[PDB]
C-alpha cells in the first residue's frame, strides 16, 4: 500500500513536476501508522520538517506508541536477524 | 482444498507422542563393534587391552547392564563423597 | 472444426492455476513463542508446496 | 467431456501420468474435475466405453474400474491420519469404522481439553462448536452435519 | 531335531507359541521351537522365527544379529476377503540404521587449548568417520538387495524400483548420494534387466503405491518417520496388521509377523513359518501350510475377528489351520 | 561471562505472559495462523494440516 503512493509521489515530484503538501504527506503517514511500521514513520515526520511540513501529533504519538510496543516486545527488529551465525564458512550454513 | 473431507483435523496433546526416551544398549553395542574395527590397527598390548574391555562388554550384556550400572553407582558414590570434603569453607 | 478447436482449447491432462497468497504477516504473538524456528517452517513449506 | 472422461480412463488405469510432478488423489482430481466423478465416470463407461469392446476385456475393465474407485476413496485420507492415528491398520472394510472411532475419540479428548482448559461448560461446549464449524467449513464440510456430530460428541461424552 | 529359538515377550507370543508349536506338530516337521527373550537370544543361529518386536528390541535384535534391513511380503492379500489388492507381488524394503543407532542425527592461540582442540577434533573425526561408514554400508546392502530382489523377481520388461527421498535430513541426503554411486557405477545388471530405479517424493510415491502397486516391484525407504509411514501402509494395505510377513536380513536371517496391539491375527506369522521352511529346505510342509492357510480361508472361511466378514477366535482358527495341514 | 547471557534469556523467558500465551495458543492455535488463506491457496490439505502438525 506504501509503495503505489510513493511512486504517485515520485511520478508528481520528478514526471509533472508538481510537489505534494501536507495534506499528501499526511496520507501517507496514516497508512505507515495502521502498518506499524514506526522507522517508515520517522523517516516521514523527518521529511516533512525538512520540506518544512508539520505532523499531526495524533499519528506522532501513535508512530511513538508503535515503537514502544516493538521495543517492550522484541519486535524492534525481525528474529531472523537476531540469531547466531554460522562459526563455520560453509554454502549450506550460511543459507545460498 | 476439493472434496468433502471425510474427517476433521482435531489433535491432542496427549495423542502427539513425546517420549524422549534414551537408550543405553544399541550404543553399547556400536560401541562393541567401533572397538572391534579398532581392534585391527593396535598392537600387541592395545590388542590384549581392547580384548579385555570386549570381555567387559560381553560380560555387561550377559548381565543385562546390572554391573554396569553398579559401576556407575560406585563412580557417583566416590564423586558424591568427594564433594563435600573440599568445601573448606561451608 | 470449432468442435475440435473447443476440445483442443483447454488442458485437462494439466493442472490449474491456484489462487495468489498475499503476505504472510506472522502475528507478534506466534513470533514471540517462535523466534527462530518460523523461518524453518516457512522454507518447509515452500518444499512442500513445491514438491508435496 | 469425452475427452476428460478418456483422461481420466487413462489416469487410473495407469496408462497415463499427469502433465507435472502431480500426484492421483480425490482431492487433486476432483479440484480439476466437475464434481460429479463416480457417477459421470461410470455413465461414460457403460455408454461408450462396455459396448465397443468384448464382453471379456469389459468384465475384468469394470473390475479394475471399481478397485481404482475404491482406491481412490481410500486415498482421500491423509497420510498421517490413515498410518499413525490407526485408520488402515485393520484393513480397507474397517477404515470406516476405525475412522468413526477416531472422530469420536478425538473429539472427546478436544472437549476434556477445552473443559480442563477453561471450565465452564457451557463455554468449553460454545467454543468447541466455533472450532468443529469452522473445521468443517474450511474443509468444505456441512454445517447440519457438523452440528450433529457436535452434538453426538456431547452426548456421548 | 533342530531347536530354532523363538522370542516372544508378550502373552500374544506366548500363545503363539502353543499355536505354531501345534501347526509344526501336525505338519511333521522334523524341528522345534524354543522359547527365549529377545535380550537372552544364543547367536550363531542364522535362521530363526519371532513375533512383533518393538522399535527398540527390533534395535537390539539387529545390533546382536548383525541385521541391516527390513523386507516385507504381502501375499496374504490373495486370501483377504473382498480383496482390493489380488496377487499383490511387489516388495517394501527399509532401512534400520535409526533403530540400530538413534544418536547418529547428533580462546586466545595459545599452544595447549588449540592443541587440545586438535586432539578433541581427531577424535570426533574418528568417531564420526566410523558411523557414516557404517550408515553408507548399510545403506549399500538395503540397495544390493533390493536390486538382486528386482533382478530375481520375474521381469514383465519394467522391473520397477520406487525410492522414497524427502528431501532434508542427513538419513535423505545420505541415501541420495549412495543411489547416486550405485547407479552411476554399476548400471550394468540395472541397465540389462532393464531395472528402472526411480527416487520420488513421498506424496508422489504412495498414491502410487496406492492406486497402482502394478506399476511397482521394489519400493526402498529409509529410517525416516516417513519410511516407517510408508512401510505401515504397505503392512495394512495388504490385510491389515497380521496379515503381512515380515522379514529381517544382514549377517542373519529372522522372520517375524507384524501386529499392533488389539489385533490377533496370525496369518503373517504362518507365512513367516512358511518361508522359513522353504529357506531350510522344507517345501513340502510349507506348501502343506499354505494349502492350510487357503483351506481355512476359503473352504471353511473361517475369518479371524479382527478382520472383516467372518469372525473367529485365534485359537479355534489355528485349530482349523491345523486340522486343515493334517 | 558465559553465563550472563543466560541469565538475560532468564530473565527473558521468565515471564507471566509468555506462559499465558503458551496456554492460550495450544489450546486454540487456529487463531494465529492464516488458516482461511492457507486452505485456499492449498491444493492439498495435508500440506496445511503437516503444517499445523
Amino acid at each position: 500500500k506504501f509503495a503505489a503512493m510513493m511512486d504517485i509521489l515520485e511520478e508528481m515530484d520528478a514526471r509533472s513536476g508538481i510537489k505534494p503538501n501536507a495534506e499528501s504527506w499526511g496520507y501517507v503517514l496514516k497508512e505507515l501508522v495502521q502498518a506499524g511500521d514506526f522507522r517508515l514513520g520517522w523517516v516521514c515526520i523527518a521529511g516533512m520538517k525538512s520540506l518544512g511540513i508539520t505532523p499531526d501529533q495524533a499519528l506522532v504519538d501513535a508512530n511513538e506508541a508503535n515503537a514502544a510496543k516493538a521495543k517492550a516486545a522484541g519486535t524492534d527488529f525481525p528474529a531472523y536477524l537476531k540469531k547466531a551465525a554460522p562459526e563455520s564458512f560453509d554454502t549450506k550454513a550460511w543459507g545460498i | 482444498v476439493s472434496g468433502v473431507a471425510p474427517t476433521i483435523y482435531l489433535r491432542s496433546k496427549a495423542a502427539l507422542p513425546a517420549t524422549s526416551t534414551t537408550d543405553v544398549r544399541p550404543q553399547l553395542y556400536a560401541l562393541q563393534r567401533f572397538a572391534k574395527a579398532q581392534l585391527k590397527t593396535a598392537t600387541e598390548a592395545e590388542r590384549a587391552a581392547i580384548e579385555a574391555d570386549i570381555a567387559r562388554y560381553q560380560e555387561y550384556l550377559d548381565s543385562d547392564l546390572e554391573k554396569l550400572k553398579q559401576d556407575v553407582a560406585e563412580d557417583t558414590a566416590k564423586k558424591q563423597k568427594l564433594i563435600p570434603l573440599l568445601d573448606r569453607y561451608p | 472444426a470449432l468442435a475440435k478447436a473447443s476440445a483442443a482449447q483447454v488442458d485437462w491432462t494439466s493442472l490449474p492455476a491456484a489462487p495468489p497468497r498475499p503476505s504472510p504477516s506472522a502475528p507478534d504473538t506466534l513470533i514471540r513463542l517462535l523466534g527462530s524456528v518460523v523461518d524453518d517452517l516457512a522454507d518447509a513449506d515452500k518444499v512442500e508446496q513445491k514438491y508435496g | 467431456d469425452a475427452v476428460k472422461f478418456q483422461t481420466l480412463y487413462n489416469v487410473l488405469t495407469g496408462k497415463q501420468h499427469l502433465k507435472d510432478q502431480v500426484p492421483v488423489k480425490d482431492c487433486n482430481l476432483t479440484a480439476i474435475f466437475g464434481a460429479s466423478w463416480k457417477a459421470d465416470l461410470n455413465k461414460w463407461f457403460d455408454s461408450e466405453y462396455a459396448p465397443k469392446l468384448p464382453a471379456a476385456e469389459r468384465d475384468s475393465a469394470k473390475k479394475s474400474l471399481d478397485l481404482y474407485l475404491k482406491r481412490v476413496d481410500l486415498t482421500r485420507y491423509t497420510r498421517e491420519e490413515l498410518t499413525t492415528y490407526g485408520i488402515l491398520a485393520c484393513g480397507p472394510g474397517k477404515v470406516d469404522a476405525l475412522t468413526e472411532k477416531h472422530l469420536l475419540e478425538t473429539g472427546k479428548a478436544r472437549l476434556e481439553e477445552l473443559t480442563a482448559g477453561l471450565g465452564n461448560k457451557d463455554e468449553g461446549v460454545n467454543a468447541f462448536r466455533k472450532e468443529v464449524e469452522q473445521e468443517g467449513k474450511y474443509a468444505n464440510w456441512p454445517a447440519e452435519k457438523s452440528k450433529a456430530l457436535a452434538d453426538k460428541v456431547i452426548a456421548a461424552s | 531335531a533342530k531347536t530354532i529359538p523363538f522370542v516372544a515377550s508378550t502373552a500374544l507370543g506366548e500363545r503363539l507359541f502353543a499355536g505354531v508349536q501345534k501347526v509344526l506338530a501336525a505338519a511333521k516337521a522334523p524341528v522345534s521351537l524354543v522359547q527365549t527373550d529377545a535380550k537372552f537370544a544364543p547367536a550363531d543361529a542364522k535362521y530363526l522365527l519371532a513375533e512383533p518386536l518393538s522399535a527398540a528390541a527390533t534395535g537390539e535384535l539387529a545390533n546382536k544379529y548383525g541385521l541391516s534391513s527390513k523386507v516385507t511380503s504381502g501375499a496374504a492379500s490373495q486370501f483377504y476377503p473382498n480383496s482390493i489388492y489380488p496377487s499383490l507381488n511387489v516388495e517394501v524394503v527399509q532401512n534400520l540404521y535409526a533403530l540400530s543407532n538413534p544418536a547418529f542425527s547428533s580462546t586466545v592461540k595459545d599452544e595447549s587449548a588449540i592443541k587440545l582442540a586438535e586432539l578433541q577434533k581427531e577424535t570426533e573425526r574418528n568417531i564420526s568417520s566410523f558411523f557414516r561408514d557404517e550408515a553408507n554400508k548399510s545403506v549399500q546392502a538395503t540397495l544390493r538387495l533390493a536390486c538382486d530382489k528386482a533382478i530375481k523377481t520375474k521381469a514383465d520388461k519394467k522391473t520397477v524400483m520406487v525410492v522414497t527421498k524427502p528431501h532434508g535430513d542427513a538419513f535423505d541426503d545420505l541415501l541420495a548420494q549412495v543411489t547416486k554411486s550405485e547407479s552411476d557405477g554399476r548400471a550394468d545388471e540395472l541397465r540389462n534387466s532393464s531395472v528402472s530405479v526411480e527416487p520420488t517424493l513421498v506424496g508422489n510415491a504412495w498414491p502410487k503405491l496406492v492406486m497402482f502397486p502394478e506399476g511397482v516391484n521394489v519400493v526402498v525407504c529409509g529410517p525416516n518417520a516417513s519410511g516407517d509411514q510408508v512401510a505401515q501402509l504397505f503392512v495394512g494395505i495388504a490385510g491389515g496388521t497380521g496379515m503381512v510377513a515380515q522379514q529381517l536380513v544382514g549377517d542373519a536371517v529372522v522372520f517375524t509377523s507384524a501386529n499392533a496391539e488389539d489385533n490377533e491375527n496370525p496369518t503373517g506369522a504362518l507365512l513367516a513359518a512358511s518361508n522359513l521352511l522353504t529357506a531350510l529346505g522344507h517345501e513340502a510342509e510349507a506348501k502343506k501350510i499354505a494349502a492350510a492357510v487357503a483351506k481355512a480361508y476359503t473352504t471353511d472361511r473361517i475369518l479371524p475377528k479382527e478382520l472383516p466378514g467372518g469372525k473367529a477366535d485365534l485359537e479355534a482358527f489355528i485349530d482349523a489351520v491345523a486340522k486343515h495341514a493334517s | 561471562n558465559v553465563y550472563a547471557p543466560m541469565a538475560e534469556k532468564l530473565a527473558l523467558k521468565s515471564n507471566p505472559e509468555l506462559k499465558v500465551l503458551f496456554k492460550e495458543a495450544l489450546l486454540q492455535p487456529a487463531k494465529l495462523l492464516p488458516l482461511d488463506v492457507d486452505y485456499q491457496c492449498s491444493h492439498d490439505r495435508e500440506v496445511v494440516e503437516a503444517k499445523r502438525d
